[PDB]
């Protein structure tokens, strides 16, 4: 699987940023949550949201209320939109899948996350 | 004989819950249905719904839905009535009744001294 | 659903008081009376039938939705509250002094 | 053996009410009877009523409980450690649990080679009835 | 059970009337491990030495 | 919200206890990250079965009341980089990721 | 093996359509205008909240809250499944 991730790159203060990731050659990418994570230079990962094929979607407490994801199911494109960024929100984002393993019924939710196993090489964005 | 006793004198305030014990005794308790009457001056009698005390079969009347619990014990022959956010509307006197034979639940023949509870 | 007519009786002892009572579905109606502290009793069940220990002064129904209690040779033992009953619905209840 | 013998009544009507079938509490009388009798003769499971110390089964990392108790053998001195799993509806706590009925009646095992399929069984009613 | 009994309590030396006699015992319980120390009053015609 | 030493230091031959502590760590699993410095992290250890068994030779963890230590054995001088944990709260609404090790190799 | 939820398949299309025949044989009882609501268990123990199965010698008691649950109106490949707790 290959997720090729675009953007901007270079926006100013106060405006709406938007990321882009392609999805390639991934069969069934409707059992994984596919996420998104930033990381600021010289500091730790810092993990925006995700969303599921099923409309479920999640974020981060805080940064939720600026922010908002979109996932293109027809041709599996995954984009983010955040709103308000502040000059000193930048640094490297990545996007990446969350494969899901399921191991009974679904609707049970008898399932678990196998961790983020394929990440994008991301792009470095500076406000 | 058959004989139903109740324990009451409840003083509550607004919002909070109360409990209603009934003790059946004299016919068998695990044979005949129970029901839980509303009583006060003013506004008609209310019915609270009925208990069939070996599967613990519960009915509430529409009314009370989400706020009455029926519970029966029955190795203590006690049905309990629980009530949630008991309100001033709800101060009046229940009685647990039983019909006159287990066969016809609403000929309400045997009645209970009575549970006055004041909100 | 159920209405009782009569709400207050003001008779003396030795009257007879007439309690109608009117139901819009069928159903076996009954007769409760409830005096001053003590808990209700049955006093007549399936319409017209009088259950044990009842005196024989109560009585009274009829084929058509409208049912009417008679109550006569009122006593000490008689008064209170006059309920009416259906499956699980109680009228207002006429109150005889 | 034979075929069923049904015979047709022609121009006759009759009153049924399934609420007064005595046929029912007859079957029911029956049925609890042949539970009890095929119940009866195995295991009494009275010293099963024991303290159990139980935990979670977990999933290796952090429904079932594993309980672990001193039970009963072949000899009347001795005594051995069992451990088994239990479904939570089956034990209360009294960390120390019991089962669920101990406090209330003895249980009896259902018998081991004994299966619960339900089969067809015909009533028939006795000569002089039909 | 093997029971260890003692005269009623009169409080003094006063004769017990009746020979109640007080008969605690170990018996046991629900759970097969643990037993529960019991009083019971016995009349004296019923237990003996 | 999710605690770790800020960094270690290892011979060749010692195994490294990077230990990441959590209210949320009592209930969830931990998933462990390795990140270079540009590159992107990757995925060293996950939850391939609800009951868990063995894993790879290497880069193993070992949990503990609220707190799980990643034992690595065998390190060497490529292995010298930001140790991340990953976890989900108790109720599974966001993600927790920790504020790194640096495993440095002496 | 993992530890798995017992639970009951019922495919939602057949038990809608049950519901529905239902719902007409109680309208023509209750009146042509009312309105017809199905909901879970209203309470008692756990032999009376549930459906009992008593098979393959296992016993099973599942939830029914997914049966029932909607509000009939006066006017697939898709199951619902029933999580089932089995007590010994
Ligand atoms: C009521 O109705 C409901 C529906 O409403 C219904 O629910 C259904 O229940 C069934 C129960 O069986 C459930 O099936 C489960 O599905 C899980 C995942 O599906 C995988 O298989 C399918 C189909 O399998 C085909 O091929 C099999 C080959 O042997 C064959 O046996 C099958 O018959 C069938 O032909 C497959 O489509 C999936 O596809 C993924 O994987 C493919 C692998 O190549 C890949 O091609 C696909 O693209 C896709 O991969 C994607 O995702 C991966 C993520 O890693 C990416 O890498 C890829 O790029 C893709 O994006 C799946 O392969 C499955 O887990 C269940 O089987 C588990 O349990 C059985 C028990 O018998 C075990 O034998 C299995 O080994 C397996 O358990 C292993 O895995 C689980 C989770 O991973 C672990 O917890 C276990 O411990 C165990 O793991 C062990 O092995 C692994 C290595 O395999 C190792 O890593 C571990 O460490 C450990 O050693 C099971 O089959 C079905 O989903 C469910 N339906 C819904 C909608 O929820 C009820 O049954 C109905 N009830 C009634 C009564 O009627
Ligand atoms: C009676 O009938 C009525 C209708 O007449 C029923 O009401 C319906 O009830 C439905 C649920 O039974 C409900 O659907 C829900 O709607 C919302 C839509 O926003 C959504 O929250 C629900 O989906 C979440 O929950 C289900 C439950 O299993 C999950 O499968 C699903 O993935 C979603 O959970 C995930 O997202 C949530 C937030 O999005 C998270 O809180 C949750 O933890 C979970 O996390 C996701 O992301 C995580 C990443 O951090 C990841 O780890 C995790 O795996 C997930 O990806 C669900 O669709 C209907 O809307 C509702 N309909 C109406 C009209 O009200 C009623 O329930 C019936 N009653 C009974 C008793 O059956
Ligand atoms: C629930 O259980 C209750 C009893 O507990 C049943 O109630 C009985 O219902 C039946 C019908 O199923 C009733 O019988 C009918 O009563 C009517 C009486 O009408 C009176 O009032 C009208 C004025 O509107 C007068 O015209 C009339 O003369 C009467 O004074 C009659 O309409 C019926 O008679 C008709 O049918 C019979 C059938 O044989 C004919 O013989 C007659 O000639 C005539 O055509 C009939 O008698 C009965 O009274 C109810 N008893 C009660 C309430 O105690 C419910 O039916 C039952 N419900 C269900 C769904 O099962
Ligand atoms: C139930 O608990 C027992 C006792 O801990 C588990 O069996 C032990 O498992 C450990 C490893 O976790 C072994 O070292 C012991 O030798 C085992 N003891 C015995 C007596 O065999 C058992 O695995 C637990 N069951 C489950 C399902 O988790
Ligand atoms: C299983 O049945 C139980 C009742 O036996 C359901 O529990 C209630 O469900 C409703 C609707 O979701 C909630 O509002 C209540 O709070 C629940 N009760 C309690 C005590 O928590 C339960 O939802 C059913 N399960 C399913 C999956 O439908
Ligand atoms: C997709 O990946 C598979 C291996 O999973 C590989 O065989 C195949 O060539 C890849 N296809 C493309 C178009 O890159
Ligand atoms: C078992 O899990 C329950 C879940 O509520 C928890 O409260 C309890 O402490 C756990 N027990 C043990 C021994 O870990
Ligand atoms: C639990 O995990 C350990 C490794 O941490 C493994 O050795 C052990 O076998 C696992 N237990 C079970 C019951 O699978
Ligand atoms: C069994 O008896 C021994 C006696 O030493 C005791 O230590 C142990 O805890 C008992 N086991 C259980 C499970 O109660
Ligand atoms: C047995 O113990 C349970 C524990 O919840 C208790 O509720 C029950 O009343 C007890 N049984 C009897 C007969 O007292
Ligand atoms: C109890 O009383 C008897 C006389 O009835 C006396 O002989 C005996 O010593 C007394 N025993 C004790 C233990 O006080
Ligand atoms: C009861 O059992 C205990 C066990 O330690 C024993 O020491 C004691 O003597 C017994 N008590 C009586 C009154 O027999
Ligand atoms: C199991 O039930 C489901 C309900 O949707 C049905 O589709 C399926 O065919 C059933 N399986 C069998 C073997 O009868």
């Amino acid at each position: 699987v290959q997720l090729r991730e675009s953007g901007p790159g270079l926006v100013k203060p106060s405006e709406t940023l938007s990321l882009s990731c392609t999805v390639s050659n991934d069969s069934r990418p409707s059992d994984h949550s596919w996420t998104w994570v930033r990381q600021s230079p010289g500091k730790a990962l810092e993990w925006i949201g995700d969303i599921h094929y099923n409309g479920a979607t999640t974020y981060n407490p805080s940064l939720r209320s600026r922010v908002r994801i979109e996932l293109d199911q027809s041709i599996p494109r995954f984009s983010l939109k955040m709103t308000s960024m502040t000059a000193a929100d930048t640094g490297m984002y990545y996007c990446a899948r969350n494969a899901i393993r399921i191991y009974g019924v679904v609707a049970l939710g008898e399932w678990f996350h196998y961790g983020m196993d394929v990440w994008g090489q991301g792009t470095a964005v500076t406000v | 004989q058959v004989q139903l006793v109740q324990s009451g004198g409840q003083m509550k305030k607004p919002g909070e819950s109360m409990r209603i014990s009934c003790r059946a005794s004299g016919y068998e308790f695990i044979d005949c249905t129970l029901n839980w009457i509303r009583l006060a001056p003013g506004k008609r009698p209310e019915w609270m719904g009925w208990l069939k005390p070996r599967g613990g079969a519960v009915n509430y009347a529409r009314p009370l839905q989400g706020r009455v619990t029926m519970t029966r014990d029955v190795y203590s022959d006690t049905a309990f009535l629980e009530l949630r956010s008991l309100t001033v509307d709800d101060t009046a006197v229940y009685f647990c009744t039983r019909g006159k034979n287990c066969d016809y639940n609403w000929d309400f023949e045997h009645w209970g001294r009575g549970t006055p509870v004041i909100v | 659903v159920l209405t009782q007519s009569p709400g207050t009786l003001s008779l003396s002892p030795g009257e007879t008081a007439i309690i109608s009572c009117r139901t819009s579905q069928y159903g076996s109606l009954a007769w409760y009376q409830q005096r001053p502290g003590q808990a209700p009793r049955l006093v007549i069940y399936s319409g017209s039938t009088r259950a044990a220990g009842i005196p024989d002064r109560f009585s009274g129904s009829r084929w058509g939705p409208d049912y009417n209690l008679t109550i006569s040779n009122l006593e000490s033992g008689d008064f209170g509250v006059y309920y009416c009953q259906q499956y699980e619905f109680f009228g207002q209840g006429t109150k005889v002094q | 053996d034979p075929n069923p013998q049904e015979i047709h009544l022609e121009n006759v009507i009759e009153e049924f009410n399934m609420w007064k079938n005595n046929m029912v509490e007859q079957m029911h009388e029956d049925i609890i009877s042949l539970w009890d009798q095929s119940l009866k003769p195995c295991v009494k499971l009275t010293p099963l009523c024991v303290t159990l110390q139980c935990t979670n089964v977990t999933n290796n990392i952090t429904e079932l409980k594993n309980c672990s108790f001193n039970m009963t053998t072949e000899l009347r001195d001795k005594k051995q450690k069992v451990y088994s799993l239990f479904y939570r509806l089956d034990v209360v706590q009294i960390k120390e649990y019991r089962l669920i009925n101990c406090n209330t009646s003895a249980i009896t095992q259902a018998c081991p080679k004994v299966s619960f399929e339900p089969i067809p069984i015909h009533y028939c009613a006795p000569a002089g009835f039909a | 059970v093997t029971l260890q009994c003692t005269n009623v309590t009169n409080n003094i030396t006063d004769d017990m009337r009746g020979e109640l006699k007080n008969c605690s015992f170990n018996m046991t319980t629900e759970l097969r491990d643990k037993k529960q120390k019991v009083y019971s009053l016995f009349y004296r015609l019923d237990v003996v030495q | 919200e999710l605690t770790q030493p800020p960094s270690v230091s290892v011979s060749p031959g010692q195994t490294a206890r990077i230990t990441c502590s959590g209210a949320p760590l009592t209930s969830r699993f931990t998933y462990w990250y390795r990140q270079k410095p540009g590159q992107a992290p990757v995925l060293i250890i996950s939850r391939s079965s609800q009951r868990s068994s063995g894993w790879s030779g290497r880069f193993s963890a070992s949990w503990s009341g609220t707190t799980v230590t990643l034992t690595i054995r065998g390190v060497q001088a490529d292995d010298e980089a930001d140790y991340y944990c990953q976890s989900s709260d108790t109720s599974d609404s966001y993600k927790m990721f920790g504020g790194g090790t640096k495993l440095t190799v002496l | 093996g993992d530890i798995r939820q017992a639970h009951c398949n019922v495919s939602k299309a057949t038990w809608n359509e049950t519901l529905g025949k239902v719902v007409k044989q109680l309208r023509k009882h209750f009146g042509n205008n009312t309105i017809i609501r199905f909901a879970q268990s209203s309470g008692g123990d756990l032999e009376v909240t549930t459906h009992s199965f008593n098979c393959g010698g296992e016993f099973f008691y599942c939830n029914t809250s997914g049966l029932f649950n909607s509000t009939w109106i006066s006017n697939s490949n898709d199951s619902i499944t029933l999580p089932c707790r089995i007590k010994q």
